[PDB]
RNA sequence: CCUCCGCAUAAGCCUGCGUCAGAUCACUGAACUGACAAUUAACAGCCCAAUAUCUACAAUCAACCAACAAGUCAUUAUUACCCUCACUGUCAACCCAACACAGGCAUGCUCAUAAGGAAAGGUUAAAAAAAGUAAAAGGAACUCGGCAAAUCUUACCCC
RNA sequence: GCUACCUAAGAACAGCUAAAAGAGCACACCCGUCUAUGUAGCAAAAUAGUGGGAAGAUUUAUAGGUAGAGGCGACAAACCUA
RNA sequence: GCUAAACCUAGCCCCAAACCCACUCCACCUUACUACCACAACCUUAGCCAAACCAUUUACCCAAAUAAAGUAUAGGCGAUA
């Protein structure tokens, strides 16, 4: 007889208890006779560098001067990777309307192992 | 009268959009918005292929598609078959003639005093009362647990006989071991599937039981036949199978040879277990399956009468009813009612023991009877034991 | 003696009055809708 | 309210906790054609005998491993029958269970409307082990009653919980394999196979590999004190009225690779606070380290059969009663 | 990493990584008398054992043999000046034994 | 190791710990997209040494040493993540013109509101759903109403703010 | 001195007599407030590739016998199939009856306890009231009626 | 989620006599004959004692169904959240 | 002398003007707020009440305020419309 507390896997009978969960990404399968199934690949796996002669700290100096915010666009990007690629080769006769996936433009992002849009990776 | 009522079945879908009739025009379905709506037409989906293969989620071929798939079709006896005409149909299929009671060379073994074990009754009696009252926990021990314990039992205390017999050396029983085995029957094709353990393996084959001059006396006799029953009733008839003879081993196998084979029923319910009658017909087809395996192994593929017979042995059991079998394969050649015939020697509704009481029966505070077997008879052991001194 | 009609389960209570209940029936979704307009804070079970 | 102390355990350091469950002291050490016959039976499983059904890596200790169990036991023992005459009348058991309940130590129940009160601790072991041999006459002990070792029994500082082990109520059993009216209440030897979630390459796969050892040492602790703490219970001893003579029970145990030995000589029962208070007298197990039987198997032979491994399973099974 | 779609797996398919966690640890004092490998977690609800073995020796180079879980319930019995209920959330607890002894 | 969960054992509950000022976004900028990644792990431990000092002075009912460094790392990952996506989004524009990374639309639930449905990742496709199609992405007429009275409901709450604007200025103006 | 209660599971409840500090029928305290702790899976939940195809004979110690209301439990053929132990429940004196209510409340083990409990705030010994125990002689004379207490009967009538 | 009825899949019934039964005595359980207490009570129907049944048309846990111009009913105008 | 008493401002009401909000990450129609697998919507309002009962009947928002006009007309030719 309560319906303001937060519905959790503490509160059914059995069967209920054991069907929801918190929020853990499962991690693989279950089969016959209620064995569990792991898939290594399934599980995400930490992608830790090497931290060794690292220079960098958590914090920072009082003793640096401030700068002014100044946020990351898609034109000053482009501005600063492709603009001087294109015209540099566009003072010769190298440059091309077509084929200009090679200054790193690409028609698709299907073969991609990480595509941009729908995004398929984590963080 | 068909089958399956009408509210049953899955409902025949609705019918289609009138737009879809007219020639002119494509109709405007809620394809484009990933959803229902009930304002716009249905739309038509192509047929859907999963483009990678996922072992959870597979859907067989259509039966015509498999490749063993053959017009003919082979009838199986496996193990879950019961016959309807029990023995009488097993006999017609194995092409055999049947004698009641053992041949005369195994009962001879236990003639002698010396052959029996020291202590045998109380041994015996002993081996019971472990399987069927002081097993587990629990006070009344179920078939399935009783069963398999009595004959493992049974057969240890035929192995303690080593000590006489050196012969005992040379053998292995072994589990879970399978065979096949195929021949043909007025032109019908029959394969025999034996699955099951307890199949005792020894390095020598048996010696035949039957002369010559009685493989050649079978000829006169004429294979019994049931009307209007096909031999063909109660088996696994089947149109995807593949012809193998297989005696359930590789090449080059020690203990290769079929002593005996040993039979359960660790049925609980009455319906579950096999008939009397329809165990001994199981227990022939099998002694036959794993004899005629043994034979087109090392003579080959060839319809024929056998020089020299093979023979193979057969104990089946619930637990307190014992039937024993012994066969002799003479003959390959099988497709012919008429010519020399198979052997086959049986004894059935051989009873270790009348009943047992678990618990004591007590009425007006007197005990009738006390706990323990009721009924017991050592001859049925003595003819276990006969069967297994057998070629030792 | 009367007084505990009320015997609880949470199997019963969901199944009765629940979302999935509500949203069922169209009479349910008005009551949900109901509900949404005065402000309740539980919808539902 | 008992704990249940798995055989077979997962518990990291499992033998400490088990040998101070039990008041066990363990030392290290122990107190022809059978390779013909031996080997074939490894073939048999592995080789010889075809599979319908394709043998999955998970269902492979159950299917090869145990049925192969089964075999060299029931071979070994009617072959030796000749040599030793208790083995022919002993009787043997295929995954026969074996119960036993004992009470060791105190606590003071911490919270509730019972807390503050005195209760004592109790723990149920039940194990189902692959083979175990019975005997009517008992074997002869190792050493006698009160043979004082200089080492000490492990003391557990924290609550037995915080190995984990868990308290749960049901039937109490005392049960040596059969029932009391089963003359052959003795025990020779015990046949383990490992389950197939404690193997050793899963166990290297976690950073435990020191923890090989101590799954075979703690499975023959426990299984053998609950074997011989069993056979004494069915002599009328028990708590109070401690035994006469000391009970002995050896185990073999094995991952079907990987063969380990143990002797067990139970000489107390008094584990209850009051009982034990004073008496010196501690229970001993004797154990060595696992051996390879065999390198490997390829097609039709086993490579580097180790024969020594094959000897001491044949001279447990060559134990009499004097 | 919590609070973010994983992307779903299909037989074959490439290994899948975090390269920045937003998984964050507190290492804490146990109430009751532990073995002395134990170790107490404070530990995120989304966060497996799985996860935190491998967080652990990934980040922390710690070599682990054992973790084991749950869920702790904060009370809910508190109330307010306007007698409403204040809920102490609910958070994970992993214990993990360490390996090499 | 483990013992990286606390700091330096010379600063063990010194009342005050001297700390740097939080990264900058701008300072974030310039640096390197592989560098990036490795200070976010060296915040990352910063982070959960001092989480684990919070919960120890807790417990120990005492004052922690320096609080405020806790704020100064969040704030510094803050900013870290937003840098990083900043990178992220501008490459998604260049490449596709998606300005949203996971796909959606415009969806009528049946409360007949209308809102932005994002999408799930199934193996199969829409129509074999069972579950999917369970969902109404509809209102039905009898919505309409209730649409009605939460309009005029909206219109109400907005109208009351107005005046009480209004009229606050009012006494301000008597006042001054 | 009492125990027809206890211990456990389920179902229900949701931190609801653990520790520390203030604070207030009864302690100036606690079943009050705040802060800090805790319940670790082996038990239990959470399952299963496809298309055909199989499945007549109860249970009751299942034996003899005996029925009627006719009964909880089985596959085979071929194809496909190699990775492992993840996730959730785990506390308490507790639930439904507005209440710290002589009421309600399923199963297992203990059938009297090894477990769990306390009828009396202090006194005095009035009346009337409630529940007991005993009672000379008599034995229904009481009363609508042997109601009640007793005692632990017999023969009928109406329906 | 009470109660009336049904559906699915379960569970319970000691001891003693019985030719063996919708049998008899009699626990647990289920019900409520008669008396007394209670009557803002322990209780919006209880308690103490005494009684009826207690292997059956029995009792009971879980899930589902039938809805008011109606349901359900071994008909009491009974029951369908005091 | 206790218990008390006393307060002005949160805000709100009716107008006018003007056509409104639908919203970081994650989750949410299965037992909502739970990562991850082969049915469908449109269908005369009735009644209280008035008629001193009641039975035909009895005002109800339809797109310019005023006036035409409570007029023509309708109605158990009556209530009334
Ligand atoms: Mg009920
Ligand atoms: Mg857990
Ligand atoms: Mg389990
Ligand atoms: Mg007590
Ligand atoms: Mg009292
Ligand atoms: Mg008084
Ligand atoms: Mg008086
Ligand atoms: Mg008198
Ligand atoms: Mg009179
Ligand atoms: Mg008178
Ligand atoms: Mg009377
Ligand atoms: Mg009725
Ligand atoms: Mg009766
Ligand atoms: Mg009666
Ligand atoms: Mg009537
Ligand atoms: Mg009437
Ligand atoms: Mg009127
Ligand atoms: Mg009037």
């Amino acid at each position: 007889a309560d319906r303001m507390s937060k519905w959790t896997s503490k509160r059914g009978p059995r069967s209920f208890r054991g069907r929801k969960g918190r929020g853990a990404k499962g991690i693989g399968f279950l089969t016959s006779g209620w064995r569990f199934v792991q898939i290594k690949e399934m599980v995400p796996e930490f992608v830790v560098p090497d931290l060794t002669g690292f220079k960098l700290k958590p914090y920072v100096s009082y003793l640096a001067p401030e700068s002014e915010e100044t946020p990351l666009t898609a034109a000053q990007l482009f501005s600063e990777a492709v603009a001087p690629a294109i015209e540099k080769d566009f003072k010769d006769g190298t440059f091309d309307p077509d084929n200009l996936e090679k200054y790193g433009f690409e028609p698709t992002q299907e073969g991609k192992l990480f595509q941009l849009y729908p995004r398929n990776f984590l963080r | 009268y068909e089958w399956g009522v009408r509210s049953t079945r899955k409902s025949e879908p609705p019918p289609l959009d009138r737009v879809y009739e007219i020639p002119g025009l494509e109709p405007i379905t809620f394809a484009g918005k990933m959803h229902f709506v009930p304002w716009l037409a249905r739309p038509i989906f192509p047929p859907w292929d999963r483009g990678y293969k996922d072992p959870r989620f597979y859907r067989s071929p259509p039966l015509h598609e498999h490749p063993l798939y053959k017009d003919q079709a082979c009838y199986i006896f496996h193990h879950r078959c019961r016959l309807l005409e029990g023995v009488k149909q097993a006999l017609w299929l194995t092409k055999t003639k049947l004698i009641e009671g053992l041949p005369e060379k195994v009962l001879s073994l236990v003639d002698d005093p010396r052959n029996h074990i020291e202590n045998q009754d109380e041994c015996v009696l002993n081996v019971i009362s472990h399987a069927r009252l002081w097993q587990t926990t629990e006070e009344i021990p179920k078939r399935e647990t009783y069963c398999p314990v009595i004959v493992d039992n049974l057969i240890q205390l035929c192995k303690s006989q080593i000590l006489k017999h050196p012969s005992l050396a040379r053998r292995i029983c072994v589990q879970n071991s399978t065979f096949s085995a195929t021949w043909n029957r007025e032109s019908l094709l029959l394969q025999v599937r034996g699955s099951g353990g307890a199949r005792l393996s020894t390095k020598d084959p048996l010696p035949t039981i039957a002369s010559r001059e009685e493989i050649e006396a079978t000829k006169n006799h004429v294979l019994e036949t049931f009307y209007p029953i096909s031999p063909i009733i109660d088996l696994h008839e089947c149109n995807i199978y593949d012809v193998k003879n297989d005696t359930g081993f590789q090449e080059g196998y020690p203990y290769p040879y079929p002593h005996t084979l040993y039979l359960l029923d660790k049925a609980n319910l009455r319906p579950h277990r096999l008939q009397p009658d329809q165990l001994r017909a199981k227990m022939i087809l099998f002694a036959f399956g794993s004899a005629l395996a043994q034979a087109r192994l090392l003579y080959g593929n060839d319809a024929k009468v056998l020089e020299q017979p093979v023979v193979v042995q057969s104990v089946g059991t619930d637990g307190r009813v014992f039937h024993f079998l012994v066969f002799q394969l003479n003959t390959t050649d099988l497709d012919c009612n008429e010519g020399v015939k198979n052997l086959a020697w049986v004894d059935s509704d051989q009873l270790l023991y009348q009943h047992f009481w678990c618990l004591p029966v007590i009425k007006k505070r007197v005990v009738v009877e006390p706990v323990g077997p009721v009924g017991f008879k050592p001859e049925t052991f003595r003819k276990f034991l006969a069967l297994y001194l057998h070629g030792a | 003696a009367r007084g505990n009609e009320y015997q609880p389960s949470n199997i019963k209570r969901k199944n009765k009055h629940g979302w999935v209940r509500r949203l069922s029936t169209p009479a349910g979704v008005q009551v949900i809708l109901r509900r949404m307009l005065k402000g309740r804070k539980s919808l539902s079970h | 309210m008992k704990y249940m102390v798995y055989p077979q355990t997962f518990a990291l350091n499992a033998d400490r906790w088990y040998q101070y469950f039990t008041k066990t002291v363990f030392l290290s050490g122990l107190p022809a054609a059978l390779r013909a016959v031996a080997c074939d039976c490894l073939l048999q499983e592995h080789f010889y005998l075809r599979r319908r059904r394709r043998v999955h890596r998970y269902e492979e200790s159950e299917v090869i491993s145990l049925p192969f169990l089964d075999q060299l036991v029931s071979t070994l023992v009617g072959l030796l029958s000749p040599h030793n005459p208790a083995l022919a009348a002993a009787a043997l058991d295929y995954r026969c269970p074996v119960h036993f309940y004992w009470v060791r130590g105190e606590e003071i129940i911490p919270r509730g409307h019972r807390r503050g009160r005195i209760d004592d601790l109790r723990y149920q072991i039940d194990d189902k082990p692959n083979n175990q041999i019975r005997i009517s006459k008992q074997l002869a002990e190792f050493v006698p009653l009160d043979y004082s070792v200089p080492i000490e029994i492990p003391t557990i500082k924290c609550k037995p919980d915080k190995l984990p082990l868990f308290k749960r109520q049901y039937e109490n059993h005392i049960f040596v394999g059969s029932k009391t009216a089963d003359p052959c209440c003795y025990g020779h030897t015990q046949f383990h196979l490992l389950p197939d979630k404690l193997r050793r390459e899963r166990l290297l796969r976690q950073n435990c590999a020191d923890q090989i050892e101590v799954v075979f040492r703690a499975n023959a602790i426990a299984s053998l004190f609950a074997w011989t703490g069993a056979q004494a219970m069915y002599q009328g001893f028990w708590s109070e009225a401690d035994v006469t003579r000391p009970f002995v029970s050896q185990a073999v145990i094995t991952d079907g690779k990987y063969f380990s030995f143990f002797c067990y000589q139970l000489n107390t029962l008094a584990l209850t606070t009051q009982a034990d208070q004073n008496n010196p007298r501690k229970n001993i197990c004797w154990g060595t380290q696992s051996k390879p039987l065999y390198e490997t198997i390829e097609d039709n032979d086993v490579k580097g059969f180790n024969d020594d491994v094959l000897l001491q399973i044949v001279h447990f099974l060559l134990n009499r009663p004097k | 990493a919590r609070n973010v779609v994983y992307p779903l797996y299909r037989l074959g398919g490439p290994q899948l990584r975090v390269f920045r966690t937003n998984f964050f640890i507190q290492l804490v004092r146990p109430g009751v008398a532990q073995p002395e490998d134990t170790v107490q977690f404070r530990i995120p609800m989304e966060m497996t054992r799985v996860d935190l073995r491998n967080y652990l020796e990934g980040i922390y180079n710690v070599p682990v043999a054992a973790v084991r879980t749950r869920v702790q319930h904060g009370s809910n019995k508190r109330r307010d000046h306007r007698n409403v209920r204040i809920k102490k959330p609910d958070y994970k607890v992993a214990y993990v034994q360490l390996a090499h002894g | 190791g483990l013992e990286e969960f606390f700091d330096d054992p010379k600063n063990w509950g010194q009342e005050k710990v001297k700390s740097g000022a939080a990264w900058t976004c701008q300072q974030l900028r310039n640096k390197s997209n592989e560098d990036l990644h490795k200070l976010w792990y060296v915040l990352l431990k910063e982070r959960n040494m001092l989480l684990t000092l919070e919960q120890e002075a807790k417990r120990q009912r005492l004052p922690m040493p320096s609080p405020e460094r806790l704020d100064k790392v969040v704030d510094s990952m803050d900013a870290l993540d937003k840098v990083v996506q900043e990178r992220e989004d501008a490459l998604r524009l260049l490449q596709t013109g998606q300005e949203r990374a996971r796909p959606g639309a415009w969806r009528r639930d049946i409360f007949g509101r209308i809102i932005w449905h994002k999408f799930k990742q199934w193996v199969i496709p829409w129509h074999l759903n069972k579950r999917y199609n369970r969902k109404r992405f509809f209102a039905l007429p009898y919505v309409d109403h209730f649409l009605r009275l939460e309009r005029e409901k909206r219109a109400r709450i907005k109208a009351r703010k107005e005046n009480l604007e209004r009229k606050k200025a009012k006494i301000l103006l008597k006042k001054f």
